[PDB]
């Protein structure tokens, strides 16, 4: 057939070494890595039709009276978001007697390797967003905070990490913790160099590496959470719902045809005159974050952070920017890029011409700043639909 | 119900059509001319 | 009446109970039957191969 090919299995290479005395399986091939958001946030009931979620938002309220007063009247108010599904998907192709034959385990390996591979897009999408199907509300690393850990994790996390999230407004529930995090913990020293999260003559693993809690709340461990420059997160892992509309669904022929090519530039193969099995895979993942401005990012030293601002539309008044809360003065949508890192160094604070860093266009603008930033558009007196979000590290 | 009248011609079509597969097997229970055993070789 | 959702009063109307008091779904009271061969009900049935 279409032998040795990039696209189908066909007594390729790999078998070279067949049918033989093989040494078993090997004794150096690593686990298969486990999800790992489907072990933190809670699964919720999915539907093909995707779900509503309702919430009460309404500041319904009551007044102090004098005797004789005429008593006010008041109205409650709700509101509703939607989720959805969306699909994952794969095909794998053999040669039929290459089924029959089954080396290296190789038709039932495969469906490991591609049950793996779904289950890494999935978390891939929920924390870092690489891929994430347009359905998807939200991904951890669109927070607006970050933390630094590297001196010692104690005051990084239970002391500095923590009051950025409760000077918010916004508890913490879980850590969760990339592998590479283990030299912070040990070196996580008193100034006697005593470590703080292990006791005397050290025979035991460090207390968060045992999925012990840290002042209170459990940890998560992970081979495969670090990404770019952060290596974990602390927050409310409560805001995160997900859903599985139906399981891994492996299916089967020899008798289908297949686009080796592109929709735009076809290139057909029968499966039936070519003589070859398909497998065809699919899951059906759904995910909310209620709110992603819930989550501590956790970076190994300290970084800039930095976001797109949107002003698409703004036609009238002005906008306000605002660092770690301190507001700027007022802005103009129409104003330079020289003009808005001027507003923002004008902030009473720590802040200098030197560290901070605007780049763009007017209204379309990015700012690199050291600390969690926010923005008022109420000021636009015509042009809502404004907006910022991060975009990377600085 | 049904018309029986319909039925008769109905019915009566149905078996004279049906007996043209009974001739294929009447045909070897006693030997009529079968056209395929007619021994090629025999000069015509 | 009042504004399409008022200030002080809740109605059905209101914005806030979209998703609620939605219509129910009937059967077609006006389903036309299905129309069906008069030329298969006239002419006279045969075999065929």
């Amino acid at each position: 057939s279409a032998d040795h090919s990039q696209i189908a299995q066909t007594k390729d290479t790999m078998f070279t070494g067949y049918l033989d005395p093989v040494q078993a399986k090997d004794y150096f091939a690593e686990a298969e890595k486990t999800s790992i958001v489907q072990r933190v946030a809670q699964k919720i009931p999915m539907g093909a039709t995707g779900i509503v979620i309702p919430h009460w938002t309404g500041d319904v309220s009551a007044q102090w009276i004098g005797e004789g007063d005429m008593k006010p009247i008041t109205k409650g108010n709700m509101t509703k978001r939607d989720v959805h599904p969306a699909k994952i998907a794969t095909i794998f192709v053999a040669s039929a007697e290459t089924v029959r034959a089954n080396p290296a385990n190789y038709l039932g390996t495969m469906r490991t390797k591609v049950a793996t591979a779904i289950a890494m897009a999935f978390d891939n999408a929920a924390l870092h967003g690489t891929n994430a199907p347009s359905a998807f509300q939200g991904y951890l690393d669109q927070s607006n905070k970050t933390q630094s850990i590297s001196p010692n994790a104690y005051q990084g996390l239970g002391v500095s990490g923590l009051t950025k999230l409760v000077t918010d407004g916004k508890k913490w529930t879980h850590t969760l913790l990339d592998d590479t995090v283990e030299p912070v913990l040990n070196g996580s020293v008193d100034a006697n160099g005593r470590p703080l999260f292990v006791e005397s003559t050290y025979e035991s693993l460090t207390t968060p590496f045992r999925e012990g809690r840290i002042l209170g709340r459990p940890t998560i461990l992970s081979d495969h959470v670090a990404e770019g420059d952060v290596v974990g997160y602390a927050g409310d892992f409560s805001q995160i719902i997900w859903g599985q509309v139906g399981g891994l669904s492996f299916d089967v022929t020899d008798q289908a045809t297949l686009n080796l090519g592109s929709q735009e530039s076809p290139n057909f193969v029968s499966l039936w005159q070519h003589n070859l099995v398909a497998v065809r895979v699919e899951a059906e993942y759904g995910l909310l974050i209620n709110d992603v401005n819930a989550f501590v990012k956790l970076t190994f030293d300290p970084v800039l952070t930095t976001y797109a601002l949107d002003l698409d539309g703004a036609s009238a008044g002005n906008f306000t920017l605002s660092l770690d809360g301190k507001t700027s003065a007022n802005i103009a949508y129409n104003a330079s890029t020289a003009t808005v890192k001027s507003a923002i160094v004008a902030i009473d604070d720590g802040v200098s011409a030197d560290d901070v860093t605007v780049t763009g266009s007017a209204g379309d603008y990015t700012i690199t700043v050291p600390g969690t930033l926010t923005a008022d558009f109420s000021g636009l007196t015509d042009g809502e639909g404004a907006s910022i979000s991060v975009v990377s590290v600085g | 119900s049904i018309d029986p009248e319909k039925l008769r011609d109905q019915l009566l079509d149905a078996f004279e059509n049906k007996q043209n597969e009974l001739k294929s097997s009447k045909a070897y229970y006693d030997a009529e001319r079968r056209p395929d055993a007619i021994g090629l070789a025999v000069p015509l | 009446g009042f504004s399409a959702d008022h200030s002080q009063i809740a109605q059905t109307k209101d914005t806030m109970f979209t998703g609620y008091l939605d219509p129910v779904q009937a059967k077609d009271y006006f389903a036309e039957a299905e129309k069906t061969s008069i030329v298969q009900r006239v002419a006279q049935k045969i075999p065929m191969g």
